[PDB]
């Protein structure tokens, strides 16, 4: 209707261009599993 | 009686693996034989069977808890 | 006809029984003048493992000071 | 779905346990005279605690 | 809708099953809790 | 327009598409957290120092997985992204409490990771038994945080169930019955209603304890009067009915992949379905003491929970026999959604039957919070729970993208999680049988074999995850559309296209008069 | 469920990069931290 | 204590773990019964290659995929209800013992008569005399006569612990205000093993248990000679 | 036109994530004051939750009474969804009494194995409870004759019918507010205390929040919201107020009936 | 206290298609932009106060 | 003495127009089961549409568990494909 709809264009992240898109993934992935890291050398810094 | 023995007899009034209540209970009637035969005037020793059965089920730092706030007079049971 | 007969049970019924309930308390919280109960130290009662987050930690939320002794007795 | 339909079924056998059930319990009341029956006066075997159940 | 009219056992009167349910459980509370200070009572009164 | 659509959201297909990124997001973030703990459990000794840091990660590894992970893919986003396109609503009933729970769930994961920040930490495992996080032991704001991200979770779920139970009773065309619509559905339906009579308990139990924390109140506090016993009857009796929550849209979408991959035009005794789901449903809060066996319990009721045990064994075999019934007798398209079926079949089965080995009691008095424990929720969630999830996503992909993955890719992952996750989980039955308890973060010579071995296992699942974002970045790349799909004449969701319309449903559907 | 021809076909290179990418880039969190969790020990 | 490469259970030191692993092979029987039922019906269903897609009837097999888990289930469960009504017997307590959980360690006492309680700790590794066990020894061991029934009476006074000794074959939830009831019996002098088994801190690890079955003999024997 | 079903169509609103953030505002607000005695946070969660919960539900207003979407179907489902949160209630609150009679059934052996503990004067139930319970079944009958009268069509009386039951309702609340300024002891003070205290001050809040519900369609009907049959606004608030009724009757029973 | 509802749907349902959040007019938007304002500088507000909790003193 | 507006005036938009298609007794908007269970060859099952696309399920056999979806066109009567009931598509435009 009044938006566009489509393959892929109904995801919240742009698809177009796979590099950035894989960059996209690469840090919002490696983000998540990056956070238990920092938590562990946070308190390892803490303690 | 004045029968000689070695430890806690299995309480037939609780076959249930919780004692809490078996020494609580142990415990103020204990204070009931006390109370008792302080008021009759009879052989007060007679319940030492009592007294080493609670010392034996329930553990040290209880009754030394219970005894200091009894001594101290602010025990919250029916004793 | 049953709003009617709601309309007639609660002016004939539940007003009433609401009056003779709150001339009832009204009437015993005339004559009723509580002997405060002397203060005993239950090591039960008045438990405080950490303070409150308001006034001075040590007060409960709707604290009386006539009623509701302190762990360490009356206020007065 | 069949427990449904052939629940019928465990009635009498329930009748029957409870009636086996009800009877011991009348052999555990009517018990004034556990080994004191002069016929059947014999000192107890080390093993057991009473003659009969 | 079957019934040409409406059956007055068409709802369920629920303040009567409800006073139902709340009077059946509340008198076999009642019940256990005074056969458990009879019990009481009973070995307090013969030292039992 | 991206903060009116997305983060104003209103329609179940980006609500779901948005759980699925959370939901990624969460179960990284619990590998990297499981990954901490079996890298200190690869090496004899302490790698991480104090153990105290091991609690709070396998406290953090628990919450994140079981509250955050499963539950946002499973329930909310297969269940937002094929309900409607399942019953034949356009959308559910009540879409704005539905964001509402959606927008809510990332702020009790922050909380979680506040809570990690605390320097105390939530030093207490999945249970947050007093009173250990009592105000003794535990004088801080990190087990106070957890709480209330108990709180938010909670919260959003009983909103969500709420949300289900009323688009299922609702938004289906009146004619159909109740019991004629796809399984999904019931799963759905029996696990908000259980969650919707189980949340309560919880919020309960953690607000109990909240007051005993802060509100300077004695509820577990023996000293004035306490219980934890009372503490460990109501996480439990949240704790089992959860368990069935977190278990039954597995049933539920590995009975549509196999009536769909498997040639069938329907499952196998379809009112022996629904049966044995709303008989687990219904007795799933009467078992919930088997968990609690060794905390000084009468032993007519141990008798009577481990009884219920057995019956509530007893249709869930039903299930698995019937599973094995409907995919009987049809030719079997070897799809990589097979493979993770044909694996949890196997491995729900060998899971549950360990569950019945601990049902017994007096077994359960001797291994009791043991790693034998660990390899009955692992088989049943590291990969029951994973491979019901991993069959899920590869399959309805192209309903979620409107692209396809890579086969063979799809199916070496499933070769490496299927290795990765057996001869890491059955060194755990052997450490349980052996006897380690849990919570431990060294272990002496006996141990350490299994330790090694599951540990290269776990490695061997971080391999297998980043193999899966390698394929999801392949298939995003690669954006092969899809020509044509199967079984759409009996599946509702396949026939609006992949990917399906923003608007589906605008007229609803023409059922017949009959 | 049949799929037409890749929109976007990647090369053996482009697979190469991209497989190598992630895998790298998602284990490189673990490379920094893992690496000197000896020194993160120290109180320092 | 436990040996490299264990795929079983621990030896017995009680009739009741002899019989509890009797019963665990039976139910071991029933589950490769069930796995390997599976997975041959598994593999018989992926080696077909014939098709049957009608419309399947249903109301022909539920009875007996109702009686057989019926009967399976139930012969399983009264093993399991037999061992859980003989685990409590009348006992005859020959010996009693307390134990008292404590914040990171634990507490015994004997206090039958000369009332005896001592502190048991965790064994430094540094501080390990050479041919010890690590994660295991305690610097006081705790002794029981053998071939006797002795009452345990578990608690704790801080935080809820469990104490487990699987080699005696048994593990109580220790709670604070609340002490259960463990009957042990041994068949062999010597020592036995086990740990705690609920979560309880910053050293939930390092809380070991030790016990050493002695004849009453030499029991009475340490208890005159230890003052 | 272009929908043809007969269900709800829903504009995109940010207020579902603008009540989520200040749901964590306010937890935010309790950790913040619970452990580093900070109020600014806490009354800034109460702002946010309550003007949220305020224009989402006028938003849910406007779009069923003025624009009217909220088909027979609709609050069909509505009532659905009552009755899930009504039972959820049920449990959430049978959750609380049944940790009340796990705590009293078996009397720990600190309290000297009797219900009450010892040492302590819990009030009498004999008069003021009464009132309590005569008070709030009057204000249930009220609001029957309410909803028959809104069946009926007579305005005056509906006035009348909701002016009593909010006044007997703030009556209830600012009494047992007045027996809290009048209890022997505190929340802080035992287990029975600390129960009894914490089940009846929840059960206030509730009740607190079904006065503002009846405050709510009050100021409703006065401007002419609800009609003859579309009326699902009091039907809600009459479910949620005999739920509080039969909830209190549960708790009474209990707590007073049993061990006083 | 006459009757309102009649008078004021006619300034609801017209179509000219600013959305429904926002019938009411520059009060309504007023709230809106205040709420807007609010929400999410009271969640940095809420976030930094955690980031001091996180990192001692 | 009217007191409380009755819902007839009072009620305004789709309840306006749902209440007056429920009085004229015609309902449009699939608020009921369908009528006209006629899958015959001269007359097929009649399926109101405003577009040219329009979804059908058959439960084509009685207390069936299988439900069969599948779209249809504005032409000729779609069939059912596993027990071959007619449906026919016409154009209502509301
Ligand atoms: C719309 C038009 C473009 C607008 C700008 C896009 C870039 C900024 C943005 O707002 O970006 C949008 C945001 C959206 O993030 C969120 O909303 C946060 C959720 C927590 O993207 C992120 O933050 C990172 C996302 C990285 C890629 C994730 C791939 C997930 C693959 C696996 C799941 C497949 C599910 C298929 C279904
Ligand atoms: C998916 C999640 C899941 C599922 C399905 C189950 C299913 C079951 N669980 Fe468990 N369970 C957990 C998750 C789960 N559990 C978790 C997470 C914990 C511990 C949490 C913690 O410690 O903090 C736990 C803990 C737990 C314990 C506690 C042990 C302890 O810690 O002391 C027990 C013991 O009774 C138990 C039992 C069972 C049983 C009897 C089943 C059954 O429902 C399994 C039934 C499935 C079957 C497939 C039945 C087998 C039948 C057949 C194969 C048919 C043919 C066979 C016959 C006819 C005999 N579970
Ligand atoms: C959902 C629940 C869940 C899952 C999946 C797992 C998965 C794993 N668990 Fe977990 N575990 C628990 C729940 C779970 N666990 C619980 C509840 C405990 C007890 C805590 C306590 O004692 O209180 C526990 C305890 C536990 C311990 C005991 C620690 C201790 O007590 O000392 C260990 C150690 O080996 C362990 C290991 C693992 C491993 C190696 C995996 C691996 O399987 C990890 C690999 C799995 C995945 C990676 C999931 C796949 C998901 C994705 C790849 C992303 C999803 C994205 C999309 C679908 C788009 N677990
Ligand atoms: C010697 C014998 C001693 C006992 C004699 C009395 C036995 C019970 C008699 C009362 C009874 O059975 O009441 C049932 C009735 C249920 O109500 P219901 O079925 O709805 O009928 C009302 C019609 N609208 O209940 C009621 O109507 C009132 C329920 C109790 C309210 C208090
Ligand atoms: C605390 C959070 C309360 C949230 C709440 O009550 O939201 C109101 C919710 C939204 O209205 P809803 O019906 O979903 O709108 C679409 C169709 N009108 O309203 C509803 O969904 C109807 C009532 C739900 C009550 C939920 C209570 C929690
Ligand atoms: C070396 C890593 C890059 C390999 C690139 C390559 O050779 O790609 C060709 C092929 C692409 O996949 P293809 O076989 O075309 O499609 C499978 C259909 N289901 O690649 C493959 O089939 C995967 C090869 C993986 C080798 C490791
Ligand atoms: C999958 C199979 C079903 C689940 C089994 C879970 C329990 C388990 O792994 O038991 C191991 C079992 C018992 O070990 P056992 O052989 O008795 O060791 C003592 C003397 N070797 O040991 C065995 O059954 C043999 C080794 C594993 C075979 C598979
Ligand atoms: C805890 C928070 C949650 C408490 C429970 C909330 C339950 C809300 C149920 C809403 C049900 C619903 O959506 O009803 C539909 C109705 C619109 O339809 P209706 O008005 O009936 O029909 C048109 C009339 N011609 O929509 C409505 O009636 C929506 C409005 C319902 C709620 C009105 C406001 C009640 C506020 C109570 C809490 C107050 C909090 C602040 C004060 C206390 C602070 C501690
Ligand atoms: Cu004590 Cu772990
Ligand atoms: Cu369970
Ligand atoms: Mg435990
Ligand atoms: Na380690
Ligand atoms: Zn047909």
């Amino acid at each position: 209707s009044h938006y566009e709809e489509g393959p892929g264009k109904n995801l919240p992240f742009s698809v177009e261009n796979k590099w950035r898109l894989l960059a996209m993934m690469t840090v919002y992935f490696g983000s998540g599993f990056a956070a238990p890291f920092f938590i562990v050398r946070h308190q390892l810094l803490k303690k | 009686k004045i029968k000689n023995y070695k430890t806690a007899p299995f309480d037939s009034r609780f076959p249930n693996q919780n004692q809490t209540k078996n020494c609580w209970q142990n415990y103020l009637d204990f204070h009931r034989c006390e109370k008792a035969m302080t008021a009759k005037g009879g052989d007060v020793s007679v319940c030492e069977w009592y007294r080493r059965v609670y010392k034996s089920l329930c553990p040290v730092s209880w009754v030394s808890a219970w005894d200091d706030r009894i001594a101290e007079g602010t025990f919250p049971g029916k004793i | 006809g049953s709003a009617r007969m709601w309309k007639a049970l609660t002016y004939f019924v539940a007003l009433p029984g609401v009056g003779v309930s709150m001339l009832n308390v009204f009437l015993k919280s005339r004559h009723e003048e509580h002997e405060r109960p002397p203060f005993v130290a239950y090591p039960h009662l008045r438990i405080r493992t950490k303070p409150f987050p308001w006034g001075d930690g040590n007060h409960t939320l709707f604290h009386n000071p006539h009623v509701n002794p302190l762990p360490t007795g009356y206020e007065d | 779905q069949l427990l449904r339909e052939h629940w019928v079924h465990i009635l009498v056998p329930a009748g029957f346990v409870f009636g086996c059930y009800l009877d011991r319990k009348d052999d555990e009341k009517l018990t004034a005279f556990r080994n004191k029956s002069m016929l059947f006066q014999r000192e107890l075997r080390p093993n057991e605690e009473v003659t009969w159940k | 809708k079957f019934y040409v009219r409406e059956p007055v056992n068409a709802k369920p009167n629920w303040l009567a099953v409800g006073l139902s349910v709340g009077a059946s459980v509340f008198m076999w509370i009642y019940l256990i809790q005074t056969h458990n200070e009879d019990v009481l009572e009973y070995k307090r009164r013969n030292g039992l | 327009m991206f903060i009116n659509r997305w983060l104003f959201s209103t329609n179940h297909k980006d609500i779901g598409t948005l759980y699925l990124l959370f939901g990624a997001w969460a179960g990284m973030v619990g590998t990297a957290l499981s990954i901490l703990i079996r890298a200190e459990l690869g090496q004899p000794g302490a790698l991480l120092g104090d153990d105290q840091i091991y609690n709070v990660i396998v406290t953090a590894h628990a919450f994140v997985m079981i509250f955050f992970m499963v539950m946002p893919m499973m329930i909310g986003g297969f269940g937002n992204w094929l309900v409607p396109l399942m019953i034949g609503a356009p959308d559910m009933a009540f879409p704005r409490m539905n964001n509402m729970s959606f927008w809510l769930l990332p702020p009790s994961f922050l909380l979680l990771l506040a809570s990690s920040m605390v320097e105390a930490g939530a030093g207490t495992g999945w249970t947050v038994y007093p009173p250990l996080a009592g105000n003794l032991a535990h004088a801080g704001a990190s087990v106070d945080l957890t709480i209330f991200s108990l709180h938010l979770a909670g919260v959003s779920s009983i909103l969500g169930a709420i949300n289900f139970i009323t688009t299922i009773i609702n938004m289906k065309p009146p004619a159909m019955t109740q019991y004629q619509t796809p399984l999904f559905v019931w799963s759905v339906l029996i696990t908000a209603v259980l969650l919707l009579l189980s949340l309560p308990v919880l919020a309960a139990g953690i607000t109990m304890l909240l007051t005993d924390r802060n509100l300077n109140t004695t509820f577990f506090d023996p000293a004035g009067g306490g219980d934890p016993i009372l503490y460990q009857h109501l996480f439990w009796f949240f704790g089992h009915p959860e368990v069935y929550i977190l278990i039954l849209p597995g049933f539920g979408i590995i009975s549509h992949v196999v009536t769909y991959y498997s040639g069938k035009k329907e499952p196998f005794g379809y009112m022996g379905m629904v049966w044995a789901m709303m008989s687990i449903g219904f007795l799933g809060f009467i078992v919930w003491a088997h968990h609690m066996f060794t905390v000084g319990l009468d032993v007519d009721t141990r008798a009577y929970f481990t009884s219920a045990t057995m019956i509530i064994a007893i249709p869930t075999g039903v299930k698995v026999f019937s599973w094995l019934a409907t995919l009987h007798g049809g030719n079997i398209k070897w799809s990589p959604a097979m493979l993770w079926a044909l694996g949890f079949i196997f491995l729900f089965t060998v899971g549950g039957l360990t569950g019945i080995v601990l049902s017994n009691s007096s077994l359960d008095i001797v291994l009791h919070d043991t790693y034998y424990v660990v390899a009955h929720f692992h088989y049943v969630l590291s990969m029951g729970a994973v491979f019901a999830i991993m069959a899920g996503f590869v399959h309805w992909f192209p309903l979620f993208s409107g692209f396809t993955l890579d086969d063979t890719w799809a199916k070496a992952h499933f070769a490496i999680m299927f290795v990765g996750v057996n001869m890491t989980f059955f060194p755990q039955h052997f450490l349980g049988l052996s006897g380690m308890p849990r919570r431990y973060s060294d272990y002496p010579d006996a141990y350490t074999t299994w330790n090694t071995v599951s540990s290269m296992g776990s490695f061997i699942s971080l391999t297998a995850v980043l193999i899966m974002i390698f394929m999801i970045w392949e298939a995003f790349a690669s954006k092969r559309e899809v020509m044509s799909v199967s079984y759409a004449s009996t599946n509702l969701e396949w026939l609006h296209g992949c990917p399906p319309p923003y608007h589906t449903f605008e007229e609803p559907t023409y059922v017949k008069v009959k | 469920v049949h799929s037409k021809p890749a929109r976007e076909q990647l090369g053996v290179l482009d697979i190469t990069i991209g497989l190598t990418s992630c895998f790298v880039c998602c284990l490189l969190p673990a490379g920094w931290v893992l690496s000197h969790l000896e020194s993160y020990k120290k109180r320092e | 204590m436990a040996y490299p490469f264990q795929l079983g259970l621990q030896d017995a030191t009680s009739p009741i773990m002899e019989e509890l692993m009797n019963f665990h092979d039976h139910t071991l029987m029933i589950v490769f019964l069930i796995s390997s039922l599976v997975l041959y019906i598994i593999s018989l269903m992926l080696t077909t290659k014939l098709t049957h897609t009608s419309t399947m009837d249903a109301q022909e097999v539920e009875t007996i995929w109702t009686i057989l888990p019926a009967v399976i289930l139930i012969m399983i469960a009264l093993p399991s209800l037999r061992i859980l009504y003989m685990m409590d017997e009348i006992n005859n307590p020959v010996l009693t013992v307390k134990t008292m959980g404590h914040q990171w360690y634990w507490s015994y006492e004997y206090t039958d008569y000369e009332d005896l309680c001592f502190d048991s700790y965790m064994i430094p590794t540094n501080d390990l005399k050479p041919g010890e066990l690590r994660l295991l020894e305690v610097d006081n061991r705790v002794v029981l006569p053998m071939e006797l029934p002795i009452r345990m009476l578990i608690s704790s006074e801080d935080v809820l612990h469990s104490w487990a000794v699987p080699s005696l074959g048994l593990k109580t939830d220790a709670i604070p205000g609340r002490l259960n009831q463990a009957t042990v019996t041994s068949n062999r002098p010597g020592l036995f093993y086990g740990q705690c088994s609920e979560i309880c801190g910053s050293n939930h690890s390092f809380m070991p248990i030790v016990l050493e079955m002695v004849p009453l003999k030499y029991f009475e024997n340490w208890s005159a000679s230890m003052i | 036109t272009h929908q043809t079903h007969a269900y709800h169509m829903v504009n995109p609103s940010p207020w579902p994530l603008t009540g989520a953030f200040s749901a964590l505002l306010l937890t935010s607000g309790l950790v913040m004051w619970f452990h580093y005695n900070s109020i600014t946070l806490l009354t800034l969660g109460l702002l946010t939750n309550i003007l949220t919960m305020y224009q989402w539900w006028r938003d849910v207003i406007r779009e069923g009474t003025y624009q009217g979407h909220h088909t027979p179907i609709v609050q069909k489902g509505l009532r659905y969804g009552m009755i899930l949160f009504i039972v959820s209630e049920v449990f959430f609150f049978a959750g609380f009494f049944w940790a009340f009679y796990h705590s009293s059934l078996v009397p720990t052996h600190d309290l000297g194995g009797c219900w009450p503990p010892t040492g302590i004067s819990p009030l009498n139930p004999l008069e003021v409870p009464l009132l309590n319970t005569s008070v709030l079944l009057a204000s249930g009958v009220s609001i029957t004759w309410a909803h028959h009268s809104l069946m009926e069509g007579k305005r005056n009386h509906m006035n009348q019918a909701l002016l009593i039951t909010i006044m007997l309702g703030l009556y209830f609340t600012i009494l047992q507010a007045s027996e809290y300024f009048e209890t022997s002891f505190s929340i802080s003070d035992g287990i029975y205390g600390s129960t009894f205290f914490m089940a009846t001050g929840f059960h206030g809040l509730h009740v607190i929040i079904g006065s503002t519900f009846l405050i709510v369609c009050l100021l409703r009907q006065l401007k002419f919201h609800f009609t003859s049959k579309h009326h699902f606004g009091f039907e809600a608030a009459a479910w949620y107020w005999h739920f509080v009724d039969v909830v209190w009757l549960f708790l009474y029973v209990s707590i007073y009936w049993w061990g006083s | 206290f006459e009757n309102k509802v009649p008078e004021k749907q006619k300034l609801f349902q017209e179509d000219n298609g600013m959305p429904v959040h926002l019938k009411g007019g520059a009060s309504d938007a007023l709230l809106y932009r205040a709420t807007m304002a609010l929400t999410l500088g009271g969640t940095a507000y809420a976030i930094y106060l955690l980031a001091m909790a996180a990192f001692p003193k | 003495g009217g007191g409380v507006p009755t819902d007839e005036e009072q009620a305004t938009g789709l309840e306006r127009e749902i209440m007056i298609a429920a009085q004229k007794g015609l309902d449009p908007y699939n608020m009921l089961p369908p009528k006209a269970a006629s899958g015959t060859k001269e007359d097929p099952n009649l399926v109101p549409s405003i577009s040219n696309k329009r979804i059908v399920g058959c439960i084509c056999e009685e207390d069936n568990c299988t439900v069969i979806w599948f779209w249809l066109h504005k032409g000729e009567s779609q069939r059912c494909p596993n027990c071959g009931t007619h449906y026919k598509l016409v154009p209502h435009q509301m």
